[PDB]
RNA sequence: GGCCGUAGUGCUUGCUCUGAGUUUUAGAGCUAGAAAUAGCAAGUUAAAAUAAGGCUAGUCCGUUAUCAACUUGAAAAAGUGGCACCGAGUCGGUGCGAUCGUGCUCAGUCUG
DNA sequence: GATGGCAGAGTACTA
DNA sequence: TAGTACTCTGCCATCAGAGCAAGCACTACGGCCGATTGCTC
């Protein structure tokens, strides 16, 4: 029995630990080694780290999960419309379907013909020739007014089916609005025939240009406000024209309607938001709405069609057979051209399918852009391309029909085409005319994103009910799914419950008992002092009650002035219903509360209309009509935070009075929530007490995953709750006096580049189009920096060069030495730092002053952000005060993480449970929690500095630290246990900046005493005589257990690519019956764990059986069928007479021991990884660090010289590392070929000076490392990886399986067996 | 001869005993006492073929018999120190606990030799042979002390039972003192001149002269006879000058240290680990009442003994190590004490520690009756010389309330500080209540004892 | 630490959708050459699959999390491994290892 | 982004 | 000599978007939320 503590460091991938005793010296017990080997016995110190993958989240596999249910619900479309067809189809041509079905099949596996269509070469060639794409034959059917054939028939509506369009758009859309200038003027003539006192003119404006700018919407908005005399934006016309283009106005001011009235267009609540303004103001405004109307379909369908629609009603199948049409003849002038001038070249462009070009666009991978790229200087140096170069550059040359833009297509394009052909074909055919509802429902609906899976009672994330059991159709699906039902459990699944109550459901944020509560709780604790009183007074029951009756229950926003006139004076949610109903004694009548809440709760939960007054028709009887629809109008959004049980339920046990009766009956007491519920006397903190014990905890694993946060912290939290119970164990079941923890705090581009991109949209300036940016350029902090400041300098008024960066200087708004963020939200860049002032505050007044307007336009650019604007604007605001500095400089020490809270939680709860006489626990371990600035602070200070690229021994001695620091901290200073362990500007500055001083000999110059002691007791709680030598020693110690996690892998099958056929046996078959020989396959597949397999082989002619001991690859896909029947899954590879006793299981990272200490960890069934850690002497790693200068200089010029004198003493160190690399590499690593070339390169790299020297040394250290092989480079000289591909070597090596903590060991002898 | 006189009191000849005059006793439990069933642990071969000879003619004498109780607790064997032959332990360690507390009426060894007076000089020290197997059992309580045992050699198992008091019980040698005492009431009534020393089952009488203790010898042997009690003939020290008893050696009437302890405190080599220490200082702690001053003698090892320490053996403590070595090899013979008579206690201090001696009046001269040294807790310790005299006699005195028997003594000191107690310029009124009590304290005449003696 | 008020940012989980991409087949290649080969012509589209697959047969589920070895259990789960000192090249060496009273030393708690 | 699969070129031992 | 058989080297990996809902964590502010003992009227 001893006194220990625990030291913890978290990582996202590392768990760094440590068991110390009080004099911070690290213990070494021998451990018993379990196995067939000869040794029993083994000597390890109890210091160490877990290693381990980082964690993901759920994020690509719900991706995975929803794009299957995609492809599920697709075909069963295709089966739909092949269930109507049927009949006809088996009438017409019997093998039709079939032969559909196999197409994607070899000619000797059809048993069919092999034209699908109509079965025979010349039809089959004749239909091709007639219409080359689909779209030629989808503008025939809608055009022609005879018979069509009806394989045509159903090949069309099959493809507007199968490919049918984005639903963004709601409502309806006819394809007939195309001109856009005719439209504007149309919409300028009904609004001028109506407001005939002041006409609007628009002549001579580019209409169509404006309003199909590419800018935002905002932007265009504008400039047609600009170009258009007699109004301006919140005007009348610019609300139209607002609308019109998108916006969403608010038509409030245009007729003093006093409601907002806010009409969206695309919106599906757009005709009734237009009933109730038509209602509200008359029915002259109409026809210029519907003139708004039909100016949208054509501002959005110009930008796609782009064609002529007055002669054809088909206007997309039109414009893809426009750019047939002109693909066709750009390609036949292109071959004209090229022969005519390089025909050298034609091959290479029209025949040659690796290169990118004509032949790599059509039949190669290569893209759109590729292809440009391409030919763009080929066209540019030829003559009679100009306009082939401006089709180029508006990107319009050479079109395929399918591409990745055709995603801006509505659903109601196809949806109109398609009714068009069922028009013309259905006097042909009956059945067509029958089916033709039902047809369009197949193309047009989608299950609500509200109803979810149509599950039966199997799936784990379906909620839906069903009224009746049946399957369900897209013809049924009102009739058969439960909508209000299904809506309400959709809502009420994911919202939260009470924390007090944890079996009890929140209220509704707006809902009318929240709101009095609220009202309540602030209002108790106003207190009013007038004449004649001698001390302030609480308001009683009774004013509060007349006050919130004649204030609160009249107007929206009560102020202290009308409390005084109208209550002080005079005498001495709610609001929208009152206008809605029209009824004061019923809102406040106090039996119909159930129904005022049923109807804020319905008004919540519902987002459609259709479902909120079907829900609301119970209490139809109640009201009236209109009333009826302005409730169906009104909607509100939130969810509270505290339970309706909680509020109103739950009962006072000695006066039987609820929370909100005692906050309205306070009286002169005027108690608010909190100290209700922490009252001793009242019941409440008991009846509290007992909801909470109900249902206790659940598992470990349990919690975590409730837990909040990211997965691999997680996964780490886990890990580390795992190793401290394991440490109990190993140490005697004792538990520790102390445990300290501390955690690390933690497309980019694309997303980069679309936030600058709309940026600069919406300021409307043009930074990109003067010299555009790659995302791997714009990766560049200084470039993203440059670019998002608009190409201007921040803290002055001048302008910026691109060409002249890598020059300028990168400045915090809040200064490095306050507050550590490297974020962009804080770095700003600027000409010269010294433009914002004093260095040492926020930038300078006259700064703020001069760059405000360009600020408040970055932010409504969104550039910059609003706390980036509230920290550049803080001079205004009075600068940062010296509170603020000392709270910044105090929360640089004491950790706030809500995930260390609950770490620390988690770990004291597992600890402390004893409890005393009167129910209060025993805090026998202490969890203390630090941050990481003070050990660092510590290591810099005291010489114990830290290279990460060494080896994976850095968490382990973190994780020593801060047990060291986090004990003598406490046993120093006993007051500071209320920041640290779980359970006066001046004065509060200096405290904390010296709270580590005591460690050092000499402060700033003060003479501290060598043996520090806590003071008010005998304890010694440093000596700085032995425990800095103690601490390196401890640091330098040769031998630390780091494990690596062994887990078995799980996920995908194999890379998603499907490669073309090919003579491998590597592929694997799509499909059962799907020969890869013959269709292509996947490959690559992912081995789950290797499994051990002593069995014989038939080897030769003769079929002799070979003993065989060697590697199996249980690959994701097969492992079920390996776990269910091993025997027969061994013995169908080809192995006969295996031995299930001798079958061992060898999952990822399992660890051999060959010879001399070597060390490989299973990669895969064919691959090895290095095992073994470099322990480089503490002089080296010091030497390392100060020659490199890690993190620049942050030492005084006196310390900075003596080290860099130190450094040039020490030069030759550089040679002895070299010798430790070589050596170590040599007897373990074995890469005789890299050694070489790295010791060349150190060779010829001699001369250089000893910064570079070191900087590229600490690269070299990739070479000898654990984990897999990695590629580095030593000055220009790149060495590639040396792997390990081959796992014969490990067949007579010792297996070792290593416990979370590695002290745990079973030796296997894998030879013998 | 002695053996063929009585034979119904020495067991080699008598058989087994029995009490013919102790009723069955009841054992009795307290509340929570339930029957627990612990199964019988495992047993090396060798380890449980140890014991099966003696379960054999354990069985032959009635000791143990078969039984179906709900008691129930594991059998263990411990082997003899020397050779191998494996003795039984019934191993009662969850009974033991459960069994309702009874006082310990047993005489403790400090005080049984104060009783021996230097007039008895005849001594016939009398060992009685599987004493806790004289009183019979209760068949009621008998369920009490089953133990599994298993024998397939005689196939002979489940749990045997004792029909008379057990080993290893905490209240057998309390309920045999009480049940011994009333027996040889009856004798000491008879024969006012011999004096009969009990030590929970050892007797030990004392004569004035060789021909007294013959006949008492004789009438014991006899009344024990008849009472059931079986006396050990082999070791029975019978109308002997020098006797040894409870551990020491009573020759003309003064308590020697045997010749054997001596030499196994001086055998043992240089100690080296805290185990080492703790063995030979308590092992010396049972030699301490001879050695005068001990405490200072062992002063510097008591430092060495705490848990949490470094063991360095300087010159100091090998010094400290060869006095003690030294000192019992001449060790005196300490006086046999007189309760009817007065005491005098010299005391002294020197830097710190006190140490003295209680004597008592033998002819014109004094004898010791035992040395006492104690430490001074520290804050007097730290007084200046004429008043940590006043803490010296204290302790000293305080050590004289466990063998003078509350009989009054006298004190001596060369300070005299009787009238300093009565106005010392909580603990200290705690003091003036011992030292003024003139019934058991007093004050005798000054004087300076000698430095050595 | 919680709950109001405003505003913002980031992230998470779940659902419903869209566009492409890939693979095989269909879209008759011609001519001169025995053949390789050469010369021209042509190219834009469609069908099907989109983790093998599973049973619970649903317009459902299938890539998240969890998982050293051994023993006991169907499983969930529970158990399995002596200590000190001197050292340090992935850890080594050396040394030790049922009760009742009485003596000694020491610790903790409570009270004043 | 990184790390394991895979094709292909290269060299070596055996039947 | 042909045929396996192991080794080394370079290439390579499905990707973009649209809504909706609930929640947490942090920033930045601006207000409200102990109990006991000693002293004084």
């Amino acid at each position: 029995d001893k006194k220990y503590s625990i030291g913890l460091a978290i990582g996202t991938n590392s768990v760094g630990w440590a068991v110390i005793t009080d004099e911070y010296k690290v213990p070494s017990k021998k451990f018993k080694v379990l196995g067939n080997t000869d040794r029993h016995s083994i000597k390890k110190n109890l210091i160490g780290a877990l290693l381990f993958d980082s964690g993901e989240t759920a994020e690509a596999t719900r991706l995975k999960r929803t794009a299957r249910r995609r492809y599920t619900r697709r075909k069963n479309r295709i089966c739909y419309l092949q269930e109507i067809f049927s009949n006809e189809m088996a009438k017409v041509d019997d093998s039709f379907f079939h032969r559909l079905e196999e197409s994607f099949l070899v000619e000797e596996d059809k048993k069919h013909e092999r034209h699908p269509i109509f079965g025979n070469i010349v039809d089959e060639v004749a239909y091709h020739e007639k219409y080359p794409t689909i779209y030629h034959l989808r503008k025939k059917l809608v055009d022609s007014t005879d018979k069509a054939d009806l394989r045509l028939i159903y090949l069309a509506l099959a493809h507007m089916i199968k490919f049918r369009g984005h639903f963004l758009i709601e409502g309806d859309l006819n394809p007939d609005n195309s001109d856009v200038d005719k439209l504007f003027i149309q919409l300028v003539q009904t609004y001028n025939q109506l407001f005939e006192e002041n006409p609007i003119n628009a002549s001579g404006v580019d209409a169509k240009a404006i309003l199909s700018a590419r800018l935002s919407k905002s932007r265009r908005l504008e400039n047609l406000i600009a170009q258009l005399p007699g109004e301006k934006k919140n005007g009348l016309f610019g609300n139209l024209i607002a609308l019109s283009l998108g916006l969403t106005p608010n038509f409030k001011s245009n007729f003093d309607l006093a409601e907002d009235a806010k009409l969206q267009l695309s919106k599906d609540t757009y005709d009734d938001d237009l009933d109730n303004l038509l209602a509200q103001i008359g029915d002259q405004y109409a026809d210029l709405f519907l003139a708004a109307k039909n100016l949208s379909d054509a501002i959005l369908l110009s930008d796609i069609l782009r064609v002529n629609t007055e002669i054809t009603k088909a206007p997309l199948s039109a414009s893809m057979i426009k750019r047939y049409d002109e693909h066709h003849q750009d390609l036949t002038l292109l071959k004209a051209l090229v022969r005519q001038q390089l025909p050298e070249k034609y091959k290479e462009i029209f025949f040659d399918q690796s290169k990118n070009g004509y032949a790599g666009y059509i039949d190669g991978g290569a893209s759109q852009e590729e292809f440009y790229k391409f030919i763009k200087p080929i066209l540019e140096k030829m003559d009679g391309t100009e306009e082939l170069l401006v089709k180029l550059n508006r990107e319009d040359l050479l079109r395929k029909q399918r591409t990745f833009d055709n995603g801006s297509i509505p659903h109601q394009i196809h949806l109109g085409e398609l009714h068009a052909i069922l028009r013309r074909q259905e006097d042909f055919y009956p059945f067509l005319k029958d089916n033709r509802e039902k047809i369009e429902k197949i193309l047009t609906f989608r299950i609500p994103y509200y109803v979810g899976p149509l599950a039966r009672g199997n799936s784990r994330f379906a909620w839906m009910t069903r009224k009746s059991e049946e399957t369900i159709t897209p013809w049924n699906f009102e009739e058969v799914v439960d909508k209000g039902a299904s809506a309400q459990s959709f809502i009420e699944r994911m919202t939260n419950f009470d924390k007090n109550l944890p079996n009890e459901k929140v209220l509704p944020k707006h809902s009318l008992l929240y709101e009095y509560f609220t009202v309540y709780n602030e209002l108790t604790k106003v207190k009013y002092v007038t004449e004649g009183m001698r001390k302030p007074a609480f308001l009683s029951g009774e004013q509060k009650k007349a006050i919130v009756d004649l204030l609160f229950k009249t107007n929206r926003k009560v102020t202290v002035k009308q409390l005084k006139e109208d209550y002080f004076k005079k005498i001495e949610t709610y609001h929208d219903l009152l206008k809605i109903i029209k009824d004061k004694d019923f809102l406040d009548n106090e039996e119909n509360e159930d129904i005022l809440e049923d109807i804020v709760l319905t008004l919540t939960l519902f987002e459609d209309r259709e479902m909120i007054e079907e829900r609301l028709k119970t209490y139809a009887h109640l009201f009236d009509d209109k009333v009826m629809k302005q409730l169906k109008r009104r909607r509100y959004t939130g969810w509270g935070r505290l339970s309706r049980k909680l509020i109103n339920g739950i009962r006072d046990k000695q006066s039987g009075k609820t929370i909100l009766d005692f906050l309205k009956s306070d009286g002169f007491a005027n108690r608010n929530f909190m100290q209700l519920i922490h009252d001793d006397s009242l019941t409440f903190k008991e009846d509290i007490q007992k909801a909470q014990v109900s249902g206790q905890g659940d598992s470990l694993h349990e919690h975590i995953a409730n837990l909040a946060g990211s997965p691999a912290i997680k996964k780490g939290i886990l890990q580390t709750v795992k190793v401290v119970d394991e440490l109990v164990k190993v140490m005697g079941r004792h538990k520790p006096e102390n445990i300290v923890i501390e955690m690390a705090r933690e497309k980019n581009s694309r997303e980069r580049m679309k936030r600058i991109e709309e940026g600069i949209k919406e300021l409307g300036s043009q930074i990109l189009k003067e010299h555009p940016v790659e995302n791997t350029q714009l990766q560049n902090e200084k470039l993203y920096l440059y670019y998002l400041q608009n190409g201007r300098d921040m803290y002055v008024d001048q302008e910026l060069d691109i060409n002249r960066l890598s020059d300028y200087d990168v400045d915090a708004i809040v200064p490095q030495s306050f507050l550590k963020d490297d974020s962009i939200d804080n770095k700003v860049l600027t000409r010269s730092d010294k433009n914002r002032g004093k260095s040492d505050n926020v930038p300078s007044e006259e700064v703020v002053k001069k760059m405000k307007n360009y600020w408040r336009q970055l932010l409504n650019a969104k550039l910059i952000t609003q706390r980036k604007f509230d920290n550049l604007t803080k001079a205004e605001r009075g600068g940062l005060s010296e509170l603020d500095k000392a709270g910044f400089i105090k929360r640089q020490l004491v950790e706030t993480r809500q995930i260390t809270k609950h770490v620390a939680q988690i770990l004291d709860s597992r600890m402390n449970t004893k409890y005393d006489e009167n129910d209060k626990l025993i805090r026998e371990v202490k969890v203390i929690t630090l941050k990481s600035k003070l050990v660092s602070d510590f290591r810099k200070d005291f010489q114990f500095y830290k290279v990460r690229e060494i080896n994976n021994y850095h968490h382990a001695h973190d994780a020593y630290l801060n047990a060291v620091v986090g004990t003598a901290l406490i046993k120093k200073y006993p007051k500071l246990e209320s920041e640290f362990v779980y359970g006066k500007a001046t004065a509060k500055y200096f405290f904390y900046s010296n709270i580590m001083n005591f460690f050092k000999t000499e402060i700033t110059i003060r003479k501290r005493p060598l043996i520090e002691t806590n003071g008010e007791t005998g304890e010694i709680v440093w000596d700085k005589g032995r425990d800095f030598a103690t601490v390196r020693k401890v640091l330098s110690m040769p031998q630390v257990n780091i494990v690596k996690k062994t887990e078995v892998q799980t996920g995908g099958f194999s890379k998603e690519s499907i490669l073309p056929k090919r003579n491998s046996d590597k592929l694997i078959a799509r499909k059962k019956d799907w020969d890869p020989k013959k269709y292509g396959g996947f490959d690559s597949p992912t081995v789950a764990y290797s499994v051990l397999v002593v069995a014989k082989v038939e080897k030769g002619k003769s079929k002799k059986l070979k003993s065989v001991k060697e590697l199996l690859g249980i690959t994701i896909m097969e492992r079920s069928s390996f776990e269910k029947n091993p025997i027969d899954f061994l013995e169908a590879k080809g192995y006969k007479e295996v031995k299930k006793d001798l079958i061992i299981k060898l999952p990822k990272y399992s660890l051999f021991e060959l010879e001399n200490g070597r060390k490989r960890m299973l990669a895969s069934a064919g691959e090895l990884q290095k095992g073994n850690e470099l322990a480089l002497p503490s002089k080296y790693v010091n030497f390392l660090y100060l020659a490199s200068h890690y993190e620049k200089l942050k030492g005084s010029p006196e310390d900075n010289e003596q080290k860099q004198l130190f450094v040039e003493q020490h030069k030759h160190y550089l040679d002895e590392i070299i010798e430790q690399i070589s050596e170590f590499s040599k007897r373990v690593i074995l890469a005789d070929a890299n050694l070489d070339k790295v010791l060349s390169a150190y060779n010829k790299h001699r001369d250089k000076p000893i910064r570079e020297q070191a900087e590229n040394i600490i690269h070299l250290f990739t070479l000898t490392n654990l984990g897999a092989p990695a590629a580095f480079k030593y000055f220009d000289t790149t060495i590639d990886r040396k792997r390990y591909t081959s796992t014969k070597e490990v067949l007579d090596a010792t297996l070792i399986h290593q416990s979370i903590t590695g002290l745990y060991e079973t030796r296997i002898d894998l030879s013998q067996l | 001869t002695w053996l063929s006189d009585f034979p119904q009191a020495w067991a080699e000849t008598g058989g087994m005993g029995l009490a013919v005059r102790q009723a069955p006793l009841i054992i009795p439990l307290k509340a929570t006492s339930t029957p627990v069933s612990i199964k019988q642990y495992p047993m090396s071969q060798e380890a449980r073929l140890g014991i099966k000879p003696h379960i054999q003619r354990l069985l032959d004498q009635g000791i143990l018999v078969p039984c179906q109780s709900p008691w129930n607790t594991p059998l263990l064997p411990v082997k003899k120190p020397g050779t191998n032959d494996y003795r039984p332990v019934q191993d009662l360690r969850e009974v033991n606990k459960r069994v309702e507390d009874i006082h310990p009426t047993v005489p403790n060894p400090y005080n049984l030799l104060s009783g021996l007076p230097p007039s008895h000089q005849w001594y016939t020290v009398l060992d009685l042979k599987d004493a806790f197997f004289c009183l019979r059992l209760h068949p009621t309580s008998q369920p009490l002390f089953a133990f599994e045992w298993r024998d397939p050699e005689m196939g002979i198992s489940g749990q045997l039972t004792w029909t008379r008091l057990p080993q290893g019980f905490k209240n057998s040698p309390t309920l045999f003192n009480e049940a011994l005492h009333r027996d040889l009431a009856d004798f000491r009534i008879q024969h006012p001149d011999l004096i009969l020393l009990q030590y929970v089952d050892d007797l030990l009488l004392a004569a004035t002269s060789e021909l007294d203790c013959q006949q008492g010898t004789r009438a014991l042997l006899q009344t024990l006879g008849n009472l059931g009690y079986r006396a050990s003939a082999k070791k029975a020290q019978i109308c002997q000058k020098q006797v040894k008893y409870l551990g020491y050696l009573l020759k003309e009437g003064q308590r020697w240290l045997t010749e054997a302890r001596k030499e196994t405190v001086m055998g043992q080599p240089t100690p080296k680990t805290p185990r080492q220490l703790r063995e030979f200082l308590g092992k010396a702690g049972f030699c301490r009442l001879f050695i005068p001053g001990f405490a200072e003698m062992a002063a510097p090892l008591y430092p060495l003994t705490k848990p949490g320490t470094l063991f360095n053996w300087g010159p100091d403590q090998q010094k400290a190590y060869q006095e003690i070595k030294q000192a019992l090899l001449t060790a005196p013979a300490l006086g046999l004490p007189d309760l009817t008579k007065p005491f005098e206690l010299f005391v002294d201090e020197k830097q710190g520690y006190a140490k003295g001696v209680l004597t008592q009046k033998l002819g014109p001269w004094r004898r010791p009756v035992a040395y006492l040294s104690k430490k001074l807790d520290p804050v007097a310790a730290g007084w200046p010389p004429c008043l940590r005299m006043v803490a010296a006699i204290a302790v000293l005195t305080k050590d004289a309330g466990k063998l003078t028997m509350g009989q009054p003594l006298v004190i001596l000191a060369p300070h005299a500080v009787e009238a300093l107690v009565k106005q010392p310029p909580a603990r200290m009124t705690h003091y003036q209540a011992l030292l003024l009590d003139t019934d058991r304290v007093q004050f005798g005449p000054v004087v300076a004892l000698n430095p050595a003696t």
